[PDB]
Order: structure tokens, then C-alpha cells, then sequence
């Protein structure tokens, strides 16, 4: 209707007004880099043992989702096995939730999520990345994902500067570069070489060296 | 009634007698107590004919239901979890199951065999001793396997030991049925390997029964 | 009215923008072939012993339906016999569900479903295919079904190139051909020669051999 | 009203777009003939011992009603006597149900129902036919009922070609004739002779003979 | 309130399209005559021992009310005495129900009710007729009541041809006459003479007999 | 207390004593225990004055309620069903009813009489033996009818047998009252025929009652 | 009371005694305990007249209800399922049913007969021994069939054995009624073949009754 | 959206009509100073051990939130540890609440909140201030916060006159000064030198003696 | 069965036997009763194999759940609180846990070890005596520690005393299992230090046990 395009605009605008975020998969695993001035409010987080989460947009809204995600994940793992929790599954859940909100609530969530999964310790498997958008539409890119602010300048910057399997420190530079289009950064990685919890946040002196 | 399970190199075998009683009266000679709940697992319940089926039926449904929903099967741990949840579910509403399974994801295929039993209170337990037994003849069965287990080297000997153990249980327990040669009724068994769960044919079990009997005449 | 027409148009547009899917009857059973880049997000699925499911459109929505169908089936099978579950029945359910959604929810589901049934192991019976559309309308074609994207170029391609009772590898070519109008494919069949679980995905080397 | 005529139109239109159905009294008992392509989806059905049911319109909707009818009937029969169940009663129930839907739901059911009753084995009574319409209005014609599609051409055809206490083979021709205005047909009768369950469907080969 | 006027019209129109019904007091008791071809459907009914009910309009709706009336009456009779149930009371209930519907539901009921009460068998009392309309308004006429279809032609026909305390067969003619403005009739009477249940129906041998 | 019912050719009769006790004490001499539920049916409860009425009242209302709603009366089976439902309803919430009725829809009007009683658990039962009795004297009354039933040929003899049976019940059971000639109180009775259900006049009962007594003096 | 059922080549027969007790007293001589639930199935309950009917009535309604809704009848397994669900339903609200049926979908029409009984705990059981019996005389009936079953070759002999078994039960158990020749009341039976379930004519039974009696006089 | 803008204006207007409030970080902790004639109504309050709260706007509304905040805090502290309650957390909560109100209630709350946290007695940490606005947007300033009335004249006054790590009596003057743009003052400080309860109100002689 | 825990300078060690009984019968020889709930904590329950896991699994999930939601771990007090809530929860709808943890936020790292046990009624209790034991052998184990605790100076001696206490428990109580040298099954242990909670390798425990039993009997 106009009831549906109007909403799609409100949302798409609010997202285009937020800080940008990037997720890319390096040889080591998935890397999250988002521009973030605040030192207490976070756009990147761990949802489960091998799956992480990054979002752009209105905080109170995407944080709320992050919690619900964790809620859901922890619950499945308990009711089944820990290995039931998958990027695939969580994304699916976020899609159905954003989809519902966009349809039935007063205002659509002005957010854009990325759920990233990495292979379990022993095995080999190509990192998966999912982008869920304000309307419940769910995409799955293979190399990188860009969210919030003005995406094209950054998506193009990566398209050309992107080498798969880049060491950590390499992929880190490519990302910060593509974002240009340092204590203002939130960085974290989904380490596929960790035994159980893959999420690990890079901060301070450690981050400076890779930087 | 007795259910027996034991691990051999490369699989597990699980077998169960065919008798069922109502007090002293023999109410059944035909009873199947061991069923296949999925490709790699089977359950035995030392109980009425109906309980053993109705339980496996339900569990098998849960397992497959999950697979259809999620594209893949539960991990073995997952399988045990749902089982246990299901068991505790029926105890807050004494048929204690014995689960035998093969874990494909297991690093070593020789010891991929799994046996899980449940205690009085619905708590699961993994058997690291190699064999297990539940039901009224469970004690005699385990003590027999204690002596015979050293002789298990393949699926075939594993199957004989399992059948001998059930013979010994029936020998010292009246609620457990032995091999009825008159009627041609023998214990049911199931074997699980990388290939998967398979019902053991009556032919071989009768073959084995006889040979146990004659070995003692 | 005009509003209902608008809803229908929106759903059609949403669907006409998704990847195409094809289901056709073959001697072995029913074949499903859908164009699908993603390796973790699936448009074809098992429903019950002898019935499968394929959909096109917005994922979060048709997946949600897939789950509810499985939920429903598994329940009927337990409350009655396993042979109570039929393609006929499930399609009926999907019809009433999509019909309700299209009437009483905020946005119609942008999806198109196909429920296929094949004969039970022993017997002989002509495969049934059912197409349920965004509005609850339910059609039952006898030979093939095409959903999503631009259907005419593919429906015509099959009309002429369709041999009933094709071998598997034959029907597979005809389908991939009609789609033209390989690791970008999701393929699976409802083999009627299997004893209980008819659904079987074709992946990797087998699919290649079929190619 | 305006709300109320709008709904009355949506309904009346959807019904005028569906396949036509005919129910007429004959010496044997009531006869049902409906044009129906599908071999698995049914517009005619048993309800209780001596009462049958035929509908035209949107399937998911009228089927739903058929089920609720059976539900209600079987329940009354259990809670009272089997002879409490009457065409009169069930039509009444359908009336109050469609009446409610038309008033209180989002969209009126696009359906047209016929409930037909025939005399119990022993006794003599003249078969009763009831037409319940989308709005809950309930009519009780004595000879025949026509529903769905364009009714006038068919109602007129019958008015003149209708002979009461006609032979079933006879009545069957009259009906197929009036419908003109064969494996595309669903036929059934509510025969007086059956001792308890009057409903009987004519499958085809035996059906061909009546032709 | 234009909306209210509109609601009033939808109702008043639907009732003006239905078959007519007449209820008139006679020496024996109240008499109900309605033109009704359908043999299974019914516009006239018993409600309680000394009270009957007749309606005109959309069936599913007025039938529904007939049932609720019976429901209510049987309940009161059980929780108090059988003599607590009165025409007065039931009409009051129908009024409050139709009133509510007309206000709070999506569509007003397109109906017109008549509740008629006759004195108890031992006692002698004047018959009482009540007309409840689609909006909850409740009138109580003393001689006759006309509902559904075009009422004026029939109301006038009775005004002049109405003798109070007619015999049964007399009042029956007067009524069928006023209706003109035989197996197409539903007839019933409230009989004061009857010891407990006053409702009675006339099948047709009697009707032919009373019709001629 | 005792209620009695028997079939005769063309009807049934049902009759019930007038006593009620509270332990050993006589708490009633006047008690009506048999009532006419409908035109063709009547219920007797071997219970307190109140129970007998309150139950019949409720049943009668149910039956008529249905008729007013549906235009016709329930079939006899329907009548029994609603009765049974009502009985089981009060046993979940030991007054066990005896229902006497006439089935007009019955093919043969000679045997259109019906007797239905209820067991300890609220289960109905149709009497094909021709007579029945409930209450403390029920045993004596049945055993008396066994001997006298041969003599039943019409409604009048049916009535005498019924009254004699109640006399015999009061004779051997102290909770069942006999005919009080001093106070002129006699058992109540009801007769159901094709014509309908009617209350039997007290004078007729007295005639029968006096006759039974000087017949054994 | 006793119900009995046995498979014969091409069908099953099921029969039940006509007596019912309230303690030591005989409360019924006429009791029908076996009813035909559907075209290919029948149920007997070794219980009160009411329990046996009310249960069959309900079950029969379920079965037909499903058929009207879905166009076809349940598979035999389905029918058992709904039955079992219904039984477990009533045990959480000791009348244990015996179900006799004919499976038309069965490959071999000789052994399409089916007998299903329920245990103390509402668990169903399929009889592969060919006969079965429930109720107080069930033990004697079963032990009698054990000896006579060899003689069952058609539906007519099956019917005799069934009746003899019930005669034997009544002979050793006082709660089970034998053939009353004085009153002309005999056990009820039902036969089910590929042609469906049919009530066996009381004439046929009192034929076998007298036969079985005269043969031990 | 114009409607959203209107709500914001209604809210932004009502806030611009209320008395002004200032919160700034000083050497000993966080200082609250608000202009307030009322002697019983309060705009500044304790929330938990180390976190305080100040609001400007419509009283009945911001008080209600103050209570909700205390409710929530005291609950978390009991269900977890007393150290789980953080400024960060409570602000988050207020954001989601005002956010909800602004979306789904009839009128947006005409309020502006400040939650300030200070270091525990043992640890040394920089005080954190958070401003939550009528729409759920949450900011975190590092030095001072100004709410209600005309903010610019006061924000500028501080920008220039603001010395971080002022003494108490110093920061107090700077604040009262910036407000100019005495028994009409509500003053309180979050004293980080208190062992458990940090909130402390300064009234009468104490305010006086610092002036 | 017996679980034992004791503080040493710089940590805690917690160890638990491997037996489980059903009356007089031995129903398990392999039973793990001590599990690591989180990075700085572990629980032992003197119960069935299943109870001990299912309880630890639940607790561990709660603790991590809180951390993912809130960004940081509960304070030690917080951890104890949730535990106790959980224990009281299960006594409404007698497996009494022993919690060993290390408090990183503690001022003094030498005595950052923590031991919490639960009484009959689900009330928590902090051990300031340095050791603690629960289960049927608990009395013997505690009385043995009383005499041996003086010798605890590092994590290694703390481990030996813990094992010797469990050996003494098994010696005087039949429901507690000793070291089975025939089958090579020994008590399980966990050590918690500033670095984190670690499972003690069966080899170290086995060595100590073997040392005590072999020397004790030739």
C-alpha cells in the first residue's frame, strides 16, 4: 500500500543515519569491525559458542534483539544439544521477528542485523554470514556484509580490496580502509581456533598492533 | 523381563526376551521389547508389549520430527537429552529404557557404540563398562556377561554373548522367558554399525539358541 | 476490492522477484529442482513419509509454513495412523492457512507452495502435485508445477519438452533446461522405491553424475 | 448500509465465479450433482445418517464448514439420540455461523451451502432441501436447489424440465442438462433405501451406466 | 444520529421483506396465524406454559432469540416458581437483548417479536400481547398485533373486522382475511382452558375444517 | 424404601411406598416417591421426599425443554440418555432412579412398556424380565413378583401384583412402609399406556390394599 | 463375566456371556456385552450392561466420525490407536475391552483376523496365539480353547469352540452365566469376515449350546 | 514522518517549558543542580547504591519513571548481586521504556532523564552520565548534561566555564552560574567517597556554606 | 558418595569419588560428580551421575546466559545467589551441592579461594575453616582434613590432602569408592586458580592414589 512503503522508508532512513558496520571472513574466521564512539554501548556481541552478532541502527531496538537472540539460543542448546544452535537458525529467528514487527507493530525496527557462524573447533567449514533487514528479508553473503550509514562506498571499497583468507591483521586493515569511505572502533572476531567460545573482543594495545 | 545390550568393536547389539507376566501368570510369549527408533539407535524397555512400542514410537517420532525441521539429525548427546526429557516427562505423570546407539560423528569407529540406561529417578547414565542390562533378570544377565565379555571380538560373538546372557537370566528368573523350542520363539535382537541399525533375523538367533542349549546338554 | 487487489499484486510482485522452482512427476517419483545460491537456506523439504514440499518467495515466511506443516503432519500421524497423512490433506491445510493470512493479517504471505505426494512402497498410484498460492487458492496439476520468478518461459519450455515417465537423469535435464529461460542448484526427489522415507536430497557427486 | 453492501458484493461475486452445484429431490431421495474437475477436492459430503451437504464457492472456507457441521452433528447424536440430527437443525447451525462470520469477521465467507435431509428408513416423508447463503439467510426449497456460478440459466432449465418423483437415472439427466447452461462430475445421492447411512457416492463406472 | 437512522433502515427494510404474522386475542385465548410455506421452519412457538412467541424477519436471528427465550424461561421456572414466568417478563428480556444488539453488535437483528400471555387455568385474566421491535422498543397492544411485510393493509383490515371475544373459528377467518391484503399457513393458539401447557398447534384437518 | 415397576400387555405400572426413615426413626408416612416426568414417562427414586421430587422436577424440565426447542419429544433412547447423563452428573458432584415409560414409536403396542433402572455406578439398564424393583425391600418385592407375574394380563392385575409386591416388601423390610389403614395412607402408583401417563387414584389402591390384607388374614 | 474371541481361517468370532452380578446377587440375565463398533470391528467389555454399550457407542462414533471427515476409514492400526487413546482416557477418569476385527488391507485374507486386548494399565496387545479371553472366567475359557483350538477350520467350528469355551468358563466361574435353557437365553456372538461384521443369530447359538450340552450328558 | 515529528514537538515543547537541570562530573563525583521552587516535589533522586537520577519536564510522568527505575533496580540487585546495577543498565531500561511510550501510548512522555553513575568506594573510575530523551534515544556525555527549559545558553556557559575535577564548591558555582542564562535550588551530589550509599542531598546550611 | 573441597594459598581444589550405589548394589564405578560450571567455578553434588551433570549443566547455562546478556560475569556473591535460588527451586518441586570458586575481584589473591555448601534446607554457607565435604563419607573426610590441612602449602599438596581425605572417606564408608587400581579408575578433581578452573589430569591423581595404596600395601 502506502502503508507499507511509508514504513520501509522510515526504517531505511533511520538506518542510513547510523554508524556503519562490517563483517568479513578471513582465513582465521569472521572479523567484525564497526565504528563506535561510545565505550559502553555495543553493536557487536556473542550469541552462542560459534555464532556472533553485529547490528546497525537504533540501539534500544537492536540491543533488545540481541538479548532475545541470546535468550533463544541458550534455550535451544539446553533443550537439545549445544550443536543445534546455528547461524542459519538464529538468522531465521531474527527474520521472523523483524518480519512480524514490520507488519504488526506501530513502528518498524530501524535496524540491520548480521549473524555470523564459524566452524566448530575440529572441523572445516566455510564461515557463513547472514544479513537480516528491517522487513524480515534474509540474505546470505559469502565473503562480507556491510550495514548502516552509506553502504555503497564501503561495499565497493571491499569488492576490490577483498582477499579471502587474509591473515587477521590484513583483513583488519582492508576493513578499516573500506570504512573510511581507532579508539572510535569496536572490533571483535569469531575465532575458529578456540575450543568452545569463538567470540573474542580485540581491545587496546592488542588492537593497535593489528591496526 | 530382561533387556541386554553390549558394545563390540564397530557397533552395539541389543536383545530382549519375549515373555511378559501378570503376577505369576504368563500373559505373553511373543512380546517385542526392542525397537529401532532411528537409523543409528534402538530402545528396549523391560515392560508390557504396549509400553515398549508406545515409547519407542514416540521417541522415533521426536527424533525424525527434529530432523525434518532442522535438516539434520540430533547429535548423540541431543538424542540422549530428548530421551531423558521424555522419560522424566512420564515419571512426573517404572518402565526404564535402555538405549543403544552408534555415534557416526565419533572420532574412533571401533568404540562408536553407545549404551545409555536410566536409573529409578529418570536420570540417564552412559555405560563405560561395555555391557548393560535392565529388568528383573538384569542381575544374572550382567553377571554372566562379566564372565563372557572377554570373548567378544566381532558382531557375531557379541550377538552370542548377548543371547547367552538372556539365557542365563531366564534360567534364574521366572519373569524372563527363555528360547521356546516347541513354539519356535526366540529373543529379538538389533545390531548397529556404521551401516546402521538392523533387525537380527530369527534364523541366526535360533541357530545360536540351540547351540547354547546343546553346549550345556 | 481495490484493496484486496493491491494486496494480491504486492504478493505477486514479491513472488515474481524470487528464484524459480520446478516440481515434475517422473517414473521413479517426483523431482524437485530449484535455483538456489545459498548452501544453508532451503526451498525444498521433506514433510512426511511420502510427501515433500517446495516453495518460492520470501524465506522467513515460507519456511515458517514448512515448519507448521511438519508440525501438523507429525501430529496427525501420531493421533491416527501414519497413512492418514496425505498430500491432499497437507495442501488443504496450507490453503486454509494462506487463506486466513491473506484475509486477516497485515501483509499477505509472498509465497507459493508445492506439496507433492508419491505412492506408498508397495502400491501403484500416479504422483499428485499441488500448488497453493498466496491467497489460499489450491490447484492440482498432473505433470509439473512451476513457481516463483517468471513462470511462463519455464512452463512453456516444459509443455513441449515434457515426457511423462522419464528416467531420473532425463527429467533432471528437462527441468534444468526449462529453468534456463549447478552448485547453484537445490535438487531432491520423492523416490517411490524407498520403503518408508521417500525424500532424498541429491548433492555433490551424485548431482554431478546426474548432470 | 455501506460497509454491509460492500461485503455482500465481495461475497456474491466470489460465489458467482465458482463451479455450479445442483441438488434435487427424486423418488429415491435427494440427488447431488456438481461440476468438479479435481478428483481429491470435494463439494459434496455426508453429514449424518440421513443428511448430506453440498457447497459452492471458496474451498478452504466451505470445507471448514463441512467439518464443523460433522463435528456438531456427531456430538448431538452422542449427547441425545441419533434421531435428533435433522436437516432442519444443521441448516439452522450453518445459518447462525455464516451469519456471525458475515457480521464479525474480516471477510465474509464466499460460500453457498445446501443441507439435504431424507426420510428415515421405515417411514415416508418428503425430502427437505435448505439453502444457506453467505449472510446467514436460510431458504427451504421443496424441489431443487442451485448454487454457485451463474444460477439463472440452470434454475430456469430445471423449472421446465423438472418432473417430481423422477427416476434417478432420469433425474440425473435432467440435472446434467440444466448444468449445461463426465469425469468432470461429482455425483452422490442420499438414498432412502439404505437402512442407516443414506449417503452414497457414484464413483464412475457404475456412474457411466446412469449417464 | 445518521448512523442510527441507517441502522434503523437496514432493519426496518429487511423486516418489511419477510412474511406477515398476526396475533389476536379471542375468547379462548390468543391466536397466532402466520403465512408460512416451509413445513420445517417455524415462526410461532411455545415459550412457557401460559406464554407463546411469534416473530417475523430473518430466521436464523429470530430463531436464535426463540431459543434464548426458552432457555431463560426454563431457568427462571426452576430457580423460582413456574408462575414467575410471565409474558411481561420475557418481553422485557427480549427488549433488553434486541436493544443491546442494536447498539453494540455489527448489524441489528432484522426481526419483530410478539410475546403473548394467557391467564392461568383456574383464574380468569385478559390476554396480554407484546410487540418487541428491532431496537428494543416494547409496545403492549390489547387486541391484536401485526408483524413483518406490509403491516398497514392488515392492521386496517383488522381494525374494522375485529370482534373481541370471537369464537376460535371466527377469529381465524378474520385473521386469514386481514392477511389477504392454507397449507401455506402456520397456525397455533394459546388455550386458557388447558390445565398446564397452553400452546397448541393446528395441523390441517382442523384447519381445513376451520378454513371452511 | 421400595419402588416397583412392571410391564403388562399395553403398558407399565410403577408404584412406591410412602415411608421414609432416619435410622430407626420413622420420619415420614406421606412421602411421594413416584412422579410423572412427562406424558409417557415417570420416575421413582427410593429416597427422601425431596430427592424424589427434585430429581423428577429436573428431569421433566429437561425433557420438555428439549421438546420446546426442537418441536418434538426425544425418542425413548434419547430420554434414557439424558436421564443417564443427569444421573452420572449427580454421582460425581446413592439415589438410584427407576424409570417407567411407554414408547409410542414402538412397532408393537403390547410390549411398548419400558423399564430402565440404574446400577451402583450410574449405568443404565433395560429390563427384559418384565418387572423390577429398587430400594431396601427390593429383593423381597422382586421375589414376590417372580411368583405372581404369571397372573398379569391387564393393567388392573398388573396394578394388584405391584401393590402386593410392595406389601411383601414392607412385610420383610422395616424401612418400607405398608398400607396404613388407621391413617388411610397407601402406596402411590402411576400407569402408562398408549393414551398416556396417569396417576392411579388412591381409592383404587386402597381397594387393592384392603383385598391383599384380608386375603392373608 | 467372560468375553472370548478367536481367529478362524478367513475371519474372527467374538462372543460374551449374558450374566451380570452385584456381589453374589444375580442382577442380570440378558446382558449384551459384545457390540459391532463398525463394519470390520466389534468390542466386548467384561462389564455392566451400560459400560459395554456406552463404550462401544462412543468408539463407534469416533470411527465413523473420522470416516465422514476424511472420506476413508482408519487403517487397522489407526482404529487400535484411537481405541487405546480412549481407554487410557477413561483410566485417568477397570473395564478392559477386547477388540475383534478384520483387516481388509491385509495381504493374506486367511489371517486377516485381528484380536486386540488391553492390560491392567490400558496398554494394548495384539494376539498372535489365535485366541483370547477377558473377565473373571477368562482363565478357564483360555485353557479350554488351548485344547479345542486345533479343531477350528471354518467359521462354524470357530463359533462352536468359542461357545464351548464360554460354557467352560461358566462351569468353573459363578460370575459367568451359562446357557439358560429354561429362559432361552444364550451368549451373544459376532462374526467378522471379508464380508464384514455380522451378529450371529440367537438361533445358531442355542443350536451349539444344546449340542455342547448333549455331548457331555 | 510528520506525525512522529508532531509528537516530538509536543514533547520537545513541553520539555522546553519546564525548569532546567544540570549534572556535571567533579573531582568527588557527580553533582546535580536543578532549579526548583517546590519544596516537596523533587527532580533529583537516588536510584541505587552508586547511581542517581535527575529529570526535567512534566512531574507526574518523570516521577512515575523514577519509581519504575527504583523498582527495577532493587529487583535486579536482589536477583543477582548489588553490583549488577549500573548506570549503563538503568539508562538502557529507561530508553526502552520511553521508546515504547513514544511509539505505542497516546501521548509521548514530556521528559528528559539523566542517569549518572559513580565509582564504587574501592575502585577508581571516571563518572558516567547518560541522557535519555522523550523518544528513547540515549546519549552518553562525559563531562556534563543539561536538560529542560532553554538548554543552549546553559550548555555554552558550561562549555567555557567547565573545569573537570573541580572541587565541590567550585563545580557548584560553575553550575549555578551556567543556570543563570538559592532556596529555589535542589542540590545533591553522588559522592564517590561514601562506602555504599553515594547519593547525598545538600540543603540549607550546607548549600549556603558552599556559597 | 563424597565430595571434598579445600582452599590452598592461591586457589581451591575440589575432588569427588567415582562410586554410586542403589542400596547395597554398586551401580557405578565411573561416575563424574565434579564439573566446571564456569571459568572460575565448579560444582560437586554427592548424587547420581545424572543429577551431578544436569545440575552443573543448568547452572553453567545460567551463569553464561547472564554474561552474554550483560557483558560481564556475576560477582561471586551473584553466582552464589543464583545457585541458591536454583537449589531452593529444586527443593520445592536431597542433592546438596558444594561450590568451589575463585574470586578475581578479591583484594587478596592468596585467599581468593571460595567454598560454599548447602544445608538440609537449601541455605547457603561460606566456609571459613578452609575445607569442607558433603555426602555419606563427609564426616570421615572432614576429620581426616582436620589433621592433614596443616600440610597444605601449594596446589599440589592441596590436591594430595584432598585425595587422601577421599581415600579415608572410602575406607570407613561403603557408599564412597576408593581408587580402583584393577580398573584404573580414580577420583576426579578440579583446580581453580587466578589463571582459571582446570580439570586435574587423571594421571596426577592416579599417581598420588597409587602412591598411597601401593606403599600402604607393599
Amino acid at each position: 500500500e502506502q502503508a507499507m512503503r511509508e514504513r520501509s522508508e522510515l526504517a531505511r532512513k533511520g538506518i542510513a543515519r547510523a554508524k556503519s558496520v562490517v563483517a568479513l571472513a578471513y582465513a582465521g574466521g569472521v572479523l567484525f569491525v564497526a565504528e563506535n564512539p561510545s565505550r559502553s554501548l555495543q553493536k557487536i556481541s556473542e550469541l552462542y559458542d560459534r555464532v556472533g552478532f553485529a547490528a546497525a541502527g537504533k540501539f534500544n531496538e537492536f540491543d533488545n534483539l540481541r538479548r532475545g537472540g541470546i535468550q533463544f539460543a541458550d534455550t535451544r542448546g539446553y533443550a537439545y544439544d549445544r550443536r543445534d544452535v546455528t547461524g542459519r537458525q538464529l538468522a531465521n529467528v531474527y527474520a521472523q521477528t523483524l518480519g512480524t514487527i514490520f507488519t504488526e507493530q506501530a513502528k518498524p525496527y530501524e535496524v540491520e542485523l548480521c549473524v555470523a557462524e564459524v566452524a566448530h573447533y575440529g572441523e572445516t567449514k566455510r564461515p557463513e554470514l547472514y544479513r537480516i533487514t528491517y522487513d524480515g528479508s534474509i540474505a546470505d553473503e559469502p565473503h562480507f556484509v556491510v550495514m548502516g550509514g552509506t553502504t555503497e562506498p564501503i561495499a565497493n571499497a571491499l569488492k576490490e580490496s577483498y582477499a579471502e583468507n587474509a591473515s587477521l591483521t590484513d583483513a583488519l586493515r582492508i576493513a578499516v580502509a573500506a570504512l573510511r569511505a581507532v579508539a572510535s572502533l569496536e572490533v571483535a572476531v569469531l575465532d575458529a581456533n578456540r575450543p568452545r567460545r569463538a567470540f573474542r573482543r580485540i581491545t587496546g594495545s592488542a588492537l593497535q598492533a593489528l591496526l | 523381563x530382561t533387556i541386554v545390550a553390549l558394545k563390540y568393536p564397530g557397533g552395539v547389539v541389543m536383545a530382549g526376551d519375549r515373555r511378559s507376566t501378570q503376577g505369576n501368570m504368563i500373559s505373553g510369549r511373543d512380546v517385542r521389547k526392542v525397537y529401532i527408533t532411528d537409523d543409528y539407535t534402538a530402545t528396549g524397555i523391560a515392560g508390557t508389549a504396549a509400553v515398549a512400542v508406545e515409547f519407542a514410537r514416540l521417541y522415533a517420532v521426536e527424533l525424525e520430527h527434529y530432523e525434518k525441521l532442522e535438516g539434520v539429525p540430533l547429535t548423540f548427546a541431543g538424542k540422549i537429552n530428548r530421551l531423558a526429557i521424555m522419560v522424566r516427562g512420564n515419571l512426573a505423570a517404572l518402565a526404564l529404557p535402555l538405549l543403544a546407539g552408534y555415534d557416526i560423528h565419533a572420532s574412533d569407529p571401533q568404540s562408536a557404540g553407545r549404551i545409555v540406561s536410566f536409573d529409578a529417578a529418570g536420570g540417564w547414565n552412559i555405560e563405560e563398562e561395555g555391557y548393560q542390562a535392565v529388568g528383573s533378570g538384569s542381575l544374572f544377565a550382567k553377571s554372566s556377561m562379566k564372565k563372557l565379555y572377554s570373548q567378544v571380538t566381532d558382531g557375531d560373538s557379541g550377538l552370542r554373548v548377548a543371547v547367552e546372557a538372556l539365557y542365563d537370566a531366564a534360567d534364574d528368573d521366572s519373569a524372563t522367558g527363555g528360547p521356546d523350542l516347541v513354539r519356535g520363539i526366540f529373543p529379538t535382537a538389533v545390531i548397529i554399525d556404521a551401516d546402521g541399525a538392523v533387525d537380527v533375523p530369527e534364523s541366526r538367533i535360533a541357530e545360536l539358541a540351540r547351540a547354547i542349549i546343546e553346549s550345556r546338554s
